[PDB]
């Protein structure tokens, strides 16, 4: 995982394609330009995609399809110095550097490139696919190992089904997804999109992603506020929907929680919509003006001892009103009385 | 003075021109 | 020339009260300090006396104020460098809305100085300088309008004056607060901090600036500044008294005996800089005389009733209750005058409404209260309840399925909530108009059309949703 | 330390849930159960009234002990949080 300190990275969302005006000779210390330029790609299919003539700096390209080797460590790549080389989109370690630089350009920032060095191309304003199911349109498949087929389809159609098949490895299927999504996130308006996979690949390719994203915030890209769902909070959403939400909205869950967004300032709660929908981790909100929001939090944390609570826990006053509840209303179980001790400040 | 909204502005037409270069993949002639 | 101007003991709270918070008027305040404070703001160091400086900084630290920082140097006070401490947590989980501002990796420290700017444009080329002269290698360089973050984890960026760092960013509708001059230099990165520690830098003032006024428009300092808004209250006191507790019960019956006295309601007015410090007794009297637009305050009344002689015809005295401290009780009575200050109210009086010891509060919720005797659950439309010294948690017993024959007809709105399992929601007013909703089960019938759940103030929404749906899964 | 804790608790669960609640289980109680219950109701000092109480019967054994209502809550919490069993009714004939 320790890079070496040959590589340069960029990273963009815009790579789905190959960056032809961005490849350009390296020189050693031999000072000669290179122009015998070699390429590596996932899959022959993507092979499918890369123009002999958008170079016309370089005199011969050669193209490969990148296979893993395991005779040469990462530590210590295996040098060419006769010929430049660039990656794209690379799923496993790199093993072979060119002469001087070796840029890579990437959609994905895995963890074999996280310690090299990086130039994110960050994006502005992206858009926010929208993910349903159909239970009424005419469903347009996608075949999501080659989106670059289908690049005319996805620009002008709107839904859309993401189709693998089942030879593609995990890492693929990501890389492909990511592809799609990028693809989307440049559209210019929101498309609809599902999956036809099981369910719980779904949430490893989520989590996946989730990672990817972490990372590449951490790296210092801008923020996107566009991010896949939990199934979990899919399923309490289904269930607050079928209690009062009749039709299905296409941005259903945004929905719900700017219509509560409406309220969580002037009554200075968190709406329990967020807390399900998310151990410790706590979340709340801001004004302008200083105040928390869960217990109207000062900006410091929880006050670690306010007041005494001698009055409340005492057993006897719990006792004695769990007696005067049940009394008065008949019952003989099935009630339970709490003292009022989540009291952090009033 | 500033800066930001230079490379802002220029990332998204650029953008933009890449949506739109997606389609200039259709070819007028072959030569095989 | 002068002497260098002094400052007793007894004016370090003076000191502290014109500096911390943010305060316009100073007609009270005694002028024999005010001179010395008025010069101590416009940085004018070398007409004020060091040892001063060096005794109110032992001061400040002394109260214990929770984040705060330094050193055994001057130079703390007369160059731009870290006062106050943060470490910042934030977990982006939101989703609904954006952080403006840059990402920050989470387990960073944030260190907040003493410069204060309105055009940080100007500023970002110098800071930047600095910045580059710190480290080496550009890569990941994130660069806007407001600050530069490399790696999320170091660098600088630019925040109103005081801000939270939870991880909160600026969501629940933002509402608008004036302000002034509110743009402050924020350093994440132990490394940045300790480069400024160790060079004693200040910005680049206008070559046409001879003046050692070091406060421009441009930019300014104000050395240990929270900008807190305060301002000088000039309440009409008529009778005072003073409570020593922590058992929030004490509390909660000195403000039930009021209410039920003779007025229709009281003011409480809980202080937001109460927990700031472990002040000593002479501030807080002090402070007893002034307000904080930003506090917190709370309307509280009772479920009124009809016609009674313990009635007050006219409405001409109302109550206070300053919480001036950690564990201290003010209590004020004034005559009602148009033209008093109090902090300001988010909404449209969402007034709070107290509960007495017929009927209990519903956990998880500040609305849903539960009558034991007509074993009626309720949620209140707009109000919400106050002072439930107990809780009681739910279950599908309460809703007492109620056995009609023939099945009992209503009146007003319905709506249906299990038609399965019969649990209807109607509309109901007490006499004093305090709206409501009952949450009723068993056999009833309407005389309309039964309208849809959807259309409710959505905080009957989302009382409901933590009502009904089961929580067994976590 | 010198007490076997964890034994001593067991053997005084199972001991009280077989007199008590008289629960379907039935097997052979020998004085080393009953020595290890009284002892872990001696060491616990919240059981230190159900010890007094197992104590006083040592010289009369034929009538009701006569408490307060605060010691009788006191005495049902105790018997309830030992028990782990809030869902039952241990009112005052299980203590009889």
């Amino acid at each position: 995982m320790e890079c070496p300190f040959q590589i340069q990275v960029c990273i963009s969302d815009r790579f789905f394609a190959f960056p032809h005006n961005l490849v350009e000779p390296q020189s050693d210390v031999g000072n000669k330009l290179i122009e015998n330029l070699i390429v590596y790609v996932p899959t022959d299919d993507d092979r499918l995609y890369i123009d002999k003539k958008q170079f016309p700096k370089f005199n011969s390209v050669l193209v490969y399809r990148h296979e893993h080797d395991v005779n040469i460590d990462s530590r210590s790549p295996k040098k060419t110095a006769s010929a430049t080389i660039v990656y794209w989109n690379p799923l496993v370690p790199i093993t072979e550097i060119g002469a001087g630089e070796t840029r890579v350009f990437s959609v994905l920032l895995t963890n074999n490139l996280f310690y090299c060095n990086t130039m994110i191309v960050h994006h502005e304003n992206p858009k926010c696919p929208i993910e349903f199911t159909y239970p009424k349109s005419n469903l347009r498949p996608i075949a999501c190992e080659i989106p670059l087929s289908h690049f005319k389809e996805l620009v002008e159609s709107n839904d859309f089904l993401l189709c693998f098949n089942l030879e593609t490895s995990t890492m693929v299927k990501i890389l492909s997804l990511k592809r799609i999504f990028c693809i989307f996130q440049y559209r210019k308006q929101p498309a609809r999109y599902v999956i036809n996979l099981p369910h719980e690949e779904i949430d490893n390719l989520y989590n996946k992603l989730n990672w990817e994203r972490t990372r590449r915030l951490m790296k210092g890209d801008v923020p996107s506020n566009c991010a896949t769902v939990n199934r979990s909070s899919l399923k309490y959403i289904k269930q607050a929907q079928s209690l009062l939400g009749i039709p299905d909205y296409s941005q259903t869950v945004v929905d719900f929680v700017k219509m509560f967004q409406k309220i969580i300032f002037p009554y200075q709660l968190v709406p329990n919509v967020i807390i399900k929908l998310n151990l410790f981790c706590k979340n709340d909100s801001i004004a302008i003006s200083s105040s928390g929001i869960v217990p109207i939090n000062m900006p410091d944390f929880s006050p670690p001892n306010t007041f005494d609570y001698s009055d409340y826990a005492n057993r006897t006053n719990i006792n004695f009103v769990t007696q005067r509840v049940l009394t008065d209303g008949g019952f003989s179980s099935g009630i339970t009385v709490t003292p009022v001790k989540y009291n952090y400040y009033l | 003075d500033y800066e930001k909204e230079s490379k802002r502005r220029k990332l998204e037409d650029e953008d933009f021109l890449k949506l739109k270069a997606l389609e200039f993949s259709k070819d007028i002639v072959n030569e095989k | 020339g002068g002497n260098l101007l002094t400052l007793e003991r007894d004016h370090f709270k003076y000191l502290f009260l014109t500096s911390y918070f943010d305060l316009k008027d100073n007609e009270h305040v005694p002028s024999e300090p005010m001179a010395f404070i008025r010069n101590y703001l416009n940085c004018t160091f070398d007409l004020l006396d060091d040892a001063v400086l060096m005794n109110y900084f032992n001061y400040l630290q002394s109260m214990q104020l929770k984040h705060l920082v330094g050193s055994t140097s001057t130079n703390i006070f007369k160059f731009v460098k870290p006062q106050f401490r943060f470490v910042c947590d934030r977990t982006t989980v939101d989703i609904l809305e954006f952080d403006t501002r840059m990402y920050i990796k989470p387990g960073t420290p944030v260190y907040a100085t003493n410069l204060f700017t309105s055009n940080p444009r100007k500023m970002m080329a110098f800071l930047y300088a600095e910045f580059g002269k710190v480290f080496k290698n550009k890569i990941f360089v994130n660069i806007n309008n407001y600050g530069c973050v490399l790696a999320g984890s170091a660098g600088f960026l630019f925040d109103d004056a005081y801000v939270d760092w939870n991880g909160v960013r600026m969501c629940a509708a933002p509402r608008l607060d004036n302000n002034m001059h509110p743009f402050r230099l924020y350093l994440l990165g132990e490394d940045m901090a300790k480069h400024f520690v160790d060079n004693n830098i200040l910005p680049p003032h206008p070559s046409n600036a001879k003046t050692r006024k070091i406060n421009n428009s441009m930019f300014m300092l104000k050395n240990f500044y929270k900008g807190l808004p305060l301002f000088k209250s000039k309440y009409t006191v008529v009778n005072s008294t003073k409570i020593v507790t922590r058992k929030p019960n004490d509390i909660f019956n000195e403000i039930d005996k009021e209410l039920n006295g003779n007025c229709p309601f009281i003011k409480f007015i809980q202080r937001d800089y109460i927990f700031d410090a472990q002040f000593p007794p002479d501030l807080l009297d002090l402070l007893n005389e002034y307000m904080t637009k930003s506090s917190i305050m709370k309307i509280i009344t009772k479920f009124v009733i009809e016609e009674n002689p313990a009635m007050s015809g006219e409405m001409s005295r109302e109550i206070i209750l300053d919480r001036y401290s950690v564990d201290n009780y003010r209590k004020l009575y004034i005559k009602m005058e148009i033209t008093n200050q109090f902090p300001v109210m988010y909404d449209h009086e969402s007034s709070y409404i107290f509960v007495s010891k017929d009927f209990l509060q519903l956990k998880g919720t500040m609305n849903a209260f539960y009558a034991p005797k007509q074993r009626i659950l309720s949620i209140l439309a707009v109000n919400r309840l106050f002072g439930a010294t107990e809780t009681i948690d739910f279950h599908p017993n309460l809703l007492v399925y109620r056995q009609s024959s023939p099945p009992v007809r209503l009146t007003g709105d319905v709506y249906v909530v299990d038609k399965n399992e019969k649990v209807f929601l109607v509309k109901h007013v007490f006499s004093n108009t305090v709206p409501a909703y009952l949450l009723i089960r068993g056999d009833y019938e309407s005389s309309s059309d039964l309208k849809s759940l959807r259309d409710l103030n959505p905080w009957v929404q989302n009382t409901l949703l933590k009502l009904l749906i089961p929580d067994s899964v976590q | 330390e010198l007490i076997n804790m964890r034994r001593y608790r067991n053997a005084a669960r199972k001991l009280i849930h077989h007199y008590s609640l008289n629960s379907t289980s039935s097997t052979e109680y020998k004085i080393s159960d009953v020595v290890m219950t009284m002892i872990f109701l001696l060491r616990s000092e919240k059981y230190h009234s159900l010890f007094k109480l197992l104590e006083t019967t040592f010289d009369d054994y034929t009538c009701r002990p006569q408490m307060t209502q605060v010691q009788t809550d006191t005495l049902l919490d105790a018997v309830r949080s030992l028990l782990e069993m809030p869902s039952t009714t241990i009112d005052l004939t299980t203590v009889d």
